[PDB]
């Protein structure tokens, strides 16, 4: 009661104002647990009653922040689950042969462990997300190859340092400026032995005539096989497509979003013109307009490849996971 | 191809000893794609594995397999014929005739076409015969009993072909045997040679 | 059931409901012939409705015809599959397919209210010729408080495009009509095309009004987003190698005037059905789900 | 135990993770006779297997199940075992041989993965003998409705999209893609057909001579030669080693340089392949999975002199003999399987329903 209701206060809070958990998966962790335990502690009688709460407490969730689709996606796919474990325990996706063939209310005692059974089975599933990626490195680098990233994901971290115990190859890192996050990574992986160069966004055309393979982290895989990457990959994507460089996304399951691109100015997200612009200016900045977007929208015809904790994949493909992860109607939630 | 479905296969006996006798048609239960396309006569499934499938509204049977294909569906059974609906004479003469069994000149007008003497189109053609799931496999068997053949597409086509040249021997007209009914038609030569013989 | 009635019928339902489409109005006739057949065989049935699609596509020629004929037949076969006694399986029938008229009746606006959300304020819209969902889904945009100008084709051969700038001005949309000629002139001016179709093949290509390909071609030159609205029941499983394999009995009577054309999946960035927005690797997929 | 085969040459940096051995080199050399560690008909198939004596997947695939139905045949259980699991115990040496004798082939990694899965589904209270005839009798089935079943559904549905008078361009040896012409000049086909061939292995002459032997017109020429008879071709017909699942054909290498320069001619690119040739692995370049065949195969003897005899001489010359690339899915349009004619984006969808 009262400590769940701090409990997803402090979690919108801390959504609003930034910052708390850096990495994903914490998030995704976090998401999963306090959907557990609103499912414990709330009291439903039966299953409709935890469709409607579980969607009240995501719509908050989302509206807190809506650039951080990671908890949307937990929220949907712990409906998911819950129906799908309503219709195993009462009963026996729309297409061309249901539409030829073709009740929450009733309650069941044992639904409840159930759910928490299968959300733990999810939790114990995103534990070892990582390792599941990294283990598919050497698979996709040969000898003396040439990689390009951008920005700091530990994913593409993970799947590097993986690939390096056996293999030597040389990897640019593009810092992602302003936040220039890419000045960590390229230390972390000169730290792990792998030679490593450091370079601007500006760059990022001119050294592509010489990279074997792009390989780049997302915040949000659209269903459509689009990307919700940080600014600057667009342009990464779209120099890789002049030279049919492969361009390969290396992304956990749980970043897959069943949105699609219709949404507008929302996509982006604006934070503080000093990153840009600083405040010493002085009496310029009262006249210029200054605009900060921290994400871009990658095509889906620009992405070659996605590497996930199931295997490799094709953007073609993306609209059957979505349709495996979520039921077509929480995607408006 | 929503033309390969059928809801029933015919599996084919024969035995070497004597074809123009017991050698059967069965149907089993299929409830799948088949291979190739299925030809639908008086409500039987034959698969077109020697043949291929056309289409048009020509007159005559004959006008498709010369050019190597069967119709699609054809035959008093179909409420639209790709060939011309067309009558025979002696059907009733036929139906009254039914009730005569197997038991000189009689024998060997009636021998034709299994050489064989042979009662069994009488019971073919007689009014009291409703074609339907329970008549299948006694007139494929026929079907194939009369021609000469392990398919059963080429055995309609030899089985026409047959009647043609039989026609032509009798000296009736090629139009009038087109092959809308082959078994009316056979009942219908069988009862010209009884009364010329 | 004659074939003279049932061409009077499909003709009776094409005229008393012009917003109706052809597809619909042939998959009703189908299950009107079917609702009264006095017949005790199911291969029989299945002769006697392949029959009935044979004529009904000699009516009309156009690729939804067919589509809705293939459909049917798998809908038949597949409620055969479930029940084996005649008597049974044929109610069955019937029951399905009132549902499944009821559901395909209702597919534009459900069209409208996935695809009106992709147009933005402002925005320039290029149209080929007269597609009833193409209105339905503007008029649903207009209904969101959205202010666009559309832009239209009059598509030469029959002025179609007047048709459709008619019932556009009819509620006051600002549209324009350009000539067949003018299409690469204008693409620069639009933000994005949208387009019907009268069939959707097995690769996620499309079937449409012959001026569709140049479109497509000009809105990828010109990387612009290419939007087709299209229903379920127009998913045939042919594979057009090229402009010539296309069949001949949808190409003319509809010097040599073909009357439609086929666009690649490859040219289109997304199918709005009542399956939902859709890749055209989709497509496929949903009919190999289709046929086992 | 089993001795590990001696890489031969210098390899290219690039691919110096893979394999590169001689062909001269046998592993055999070191093992006992009569053979004892690995089972003799396994010997003698990986005897093959080394020398290049059968080639095609869907021959090593056959070989491979034959070899491996004599060595059920000849198993026996050992007391206090299982048969599941001690049979596939007693098979993974004899993988692990074969693969160094030669790298397996798609289709022998999805037959082996059959195999396993079939016999860890041999009941624990089955007789030895009742298992051991189920195994021969779903070994001959899977034969059967993977390779001659397919082949004819494969061959009926492209007869369909060859018209008369069209031109046809084939690639290299394929039984397939032999069948379907032959079948379709049967049924009553008229066409010519363009053999591409390419060095060393020229494995396309064994199709024109199957063309020659069936009556078929036909043209024959090398693969740089392509680009000057593609203004004249209709369609090109290509065999699939392997399907993945982005949609990208792993073939001999040449088919997706074949395929791009079609694509610059505006000509179609048709892929012919068996469902059980598709792969759940992906890969997007050659250069990650391949095979190293032997270099001293690219010798060529033009006019008297032969440049790169003792090539290993020059210690910064290095010989590479691929034998796979990769097409992209973008680069075929159409992909004939024995379900139907459905595009590269397709393949997944098989392998999702071909599980279960």
């Amino acid at each position: 009661g009262s400590e769940l209701s701090e409990r997803i206060e402090s979690f919108v809070e801390t959504l609003k104002r930034g910052g708390g958990p850096r990495s994903s998966e914490e998030m995704a962790r976090e998401t999963l647990g306090l959907l557990r335990q609103i499912i414990t502690d709330h009291r439903w009688s039966n299953a409709g009653e935890l469709m409607e709460l579980i969607r009240r407490e995501g719509r908050r969730m989302t509206a807190a922040q809506p650039s951080e689709t990671t908890v949307g996606n937990m929220v949907r796919r712990v409906l998911k689950i819950i129906r799908e474990e309503y219709g195993r325990l009462h009963g026996r996706q729309e297409s061309l042969h249901k539409l030829l063939t073709s009740d929450f209310s009733f309650h069941y005692a044992q639904l409840q462990s159930n759910i928490i059974e299968a959300i733990n089975e999810l939790l114990v599933e995103l534990e070892g997300t990582m390792e599941n990626i990294a283990a598919q490195a050497l698979e996709h680098i040969h000898s003396n190859e040439v990689i390009m990233t951008i920005g700091f994901s530990r994913t593409v971290e993970a799947f590097l340092k993986e690939a390096a115990r056996k293999r030597k190859f040389h990897v640019i890192v593009a810092e992602c400026a302003p936040f220039c996050q890419g000045h960590e990574m390229a230390v972390n992986l000169s730290k792990a032995g792998i030679e490593t160069t450091v370079m601007t966004d500006a760059a990022i055309f001119a050294v592509m005539s010489r990279v074997n393979k792009v390989i780049i982290g997302t915040k949000t895989i659209l269903a459509n096989g689009a990307l919700r990457a940080v600014t600057g990959t667009h342009t990464l994507a779209l120099a890789a497509k002049h030279h049919s460089t492969p361009l390969i996304v290396c992304a956990p399951m749980f970043k897959l979003s069943p949105q699609f691109p219709n949404e507008e100015d929302s996509f982006h997200k604006f934070v503080a013109p000093e990153e840009v612009l600083p405040f010493t200016e002085g009496d310029i900045l009262e006249k210029v307009s200054v605009h900060c977007p921290v994400f871009d929208y990658v095509p889906p015809e620009l992405i070659t490849l996605f590497i996930s904790n199931i295997g490799g994949n094709a953007p073609s493909y993306i609209y059957r996971l979505m349709s495996e992860l979520y039921h077509p109607d929480d995607h408006v939630l | 191809m929503n033309s390969q479905y059928m809801f029933d296969y015919p599996a084919i006996n024969i035995d070497v000893r004597c074809h123009r006798l017991l050698s059967s048609v069965s149907y089993v239960a299929y409830n799948k794609f088949h291979t190739h396309d299925v030809s639908t006569y008086e409500h039987c499934e034959i698969p077109l594995e020697k043949l291929r499938l056309g289409f048009g509204r020509r007159n005559s049977l004959a006008d498709f397999y010369s050019l190597g294909e069967l119709p699609a569906s054809w035959g008093p059974a179909c409420y639209f014929s790709s060939v011309k609906p067309m009558m025979y004479t002696f059907q009733g003469m036929a139906s009254d005739l039914s009730r005569f069994d197997l038991t000189p000149n009689v024998l060997k007008a009636l021998s034709w076409p299994l050489g064989i003497p042979d009662c069994e189109i009488f019971s073919i053609c007689s009014d009291r015969f409703v074609r339907g799931l329970q008549t299948r496999d006694q007139l494929m068997s026929y079907i194939l009993r009369m021609g000469d053949s392990h398919s059963l597409d080429e055995c309609i086509v030899q089985a026409h072909k047959k009647i043609l040249q039989e026609a032509r021997r009798l000296g009736l007209s090629d139009e009038h045997y087109n092959g809308y009914d082959l078994f009316r038609e056979i009942g219908s030569l069988v009862c010209l040679r009884l009364i010329n013989a | 059931m004659d074939d003279k009635e049932l061409i009077e019928y499909f003709k009776s339902q094409m005229k008393e409901d012009p917003d109706m489409a052809s597809a619909v109005a042939a998959i009703r006739t189908l299950l009107e012939f079917l609702k009264r057949d006095k017949g005790e065989t199911i291969q029989g049935l299945r002769a006697n409705l392949t029959s009935a699609i044979e004529t009904l596509c000699g009516v009309d020629s156009s690729v939804a015809v067919s589509s809705g004929g293939e459909l049917f037949l798998r809908f038949i076969s597949l409620a055969s599959l479930e029940y084996s006694d005649y008597s049974k399986c044929k109610k069955i029938m019937i029951e399905r397919g009132e549902l499944f008229l009821r559901r395909i009746s209702l597919s534009r606006n459900k069209i409208a209210d996935l695809c009106h959300t992709f147009i933005k304020d402002g925005a320039t819209i290029l149209t080929h010729a007269y597609s009833r969902v193409v209105l339905r889904v503007l008029e649903a945009a207009v209904a969101a408080k959205k202010r666009f100008s559309v832009y239209v084709t009059e598509s030469q051969p029959d002025l179609s495009g007047k048709k459709m700038a008619k019932a556009l001005c009819h509620l006051n949309v600002p549209v324009t009509v350009v000539l067949d000629a003018a299409v690469g002139y204008i693409m620069e001016k639009a933000d994005l095309v949208i387009v019907g179709a009268e069939g959707v093949v097995e690769n996620g290509g499309i079937i449409n009004k012959i001026g569709t390909n140049q479109m497509a071609v000009c809105a990828k030159a010109q990387n612009k987003p290419f939007y087709v609205v299209a229903e379920s029941f127009k998913f045939v499983r042919l594979f057009p190698l090229n402009q010539q394999d296309v069949p001949d009995k949808f190409k003319y009577k509809a010097e040599e005037h073909p009357w439609v054309d086929y666009t690649a999946p490859s040219l289109i960035t997304l199918l709005f059905t009542d399956l939902g927005v859709l890749t055209p690797s989709a497509v496929s997929d949903e009919l190999i789900k289709l046929y086992l | 135990q089993v001795p590990t085969r001696k890489d031969y040459g210098s390899k290219v940096s690039l691919f110096s993770h893979l394999p590169q051995y001689s062909r001269q080199n046998s592993l055999t050399q070191f093992m006992s006779i009569p053979s004892s560690v690995i089972h003799p008909a396994m010997v003698r198939l990986g005897l093959q297997y080394s020398q290049g004596l059968v080639s095609g997947s869907n021959a090593r695939c056959i070989a491979l199940l034959r070899a491996l139905q004599q060595v059920i045949q000849d198993y026996t259980t050992p007391p206090n075992e299982e048969l599941s699991r001690d049979l596939v115990n007693k098979l993974k040496p004899y993988m692990s041989f074969l693969t160094q004798c030669r790298p397996l082939s798609a289709s022998m990694h999805n037959a082996i993965k059959f195999l396993n899965k079939e016999i860890t589904s041999v009941g624990s209270s089955k007789r030895e003998e009742e298992a051991k005839s189920e195994l021969r009798a779903a070994i001959d089935r899977y034969v059967q409705e993977k390779i001659v079943l397919a082949a004819q559904a494969i061959s009926r549905f492209a007869y369909q999209k060859i018209s008369n008078g069209d031109v046809i361009l084939v690639y290299g040896c394929s039984s397939l893609v032999s069948r379907i012409l032959q079948e379709a000049w049967t049924e009553g086909r008229r066409f010519r057909v363009v053999v591409v061939d390419s060095r060393p292995w020229l494995e396309g002459r064994h199709t024109l001579r199957s063309l020659v032997h069936a009556g078929v017109p036909a043209s024959y020429l090398l693969i740089p030669a392509a680009s000057y008879v593609l203004p004249e071709v209709s369609k090109v017909l290509l065999g699939a080693h392997a399907l993945l699942a982005n949609g990208s054909v792993m073939s001999r290498v040449g088919t997706a340089q074949l395929a791009l320069v079609a694509r610059a001619h505006n000509v179609p690119v048709l892929v012919c392949c068996e469902t059980y040739k598709f792969c759940e692995r992906v890969q997007t370049d050659a250069f990650v999975s391949n095979e190293l065949d032997d270099p001293d195969d690219l010798q060529c003897k033009r006019g008297e002199h032969v440049a790169l005899a003792n090539w290993q001489n020059h210690a910064s010359l290095r010989l590479l003999n691929l034998v796979y690339d990769v097409t992209p899915p973008e680069l075929v349009d159409l992909v004939i399987t024995e379900l139907g004619m459905i595009p590269c984006s397709s393949v997944p969808v098989v392998l999702r329903v071909k599980s279960s």
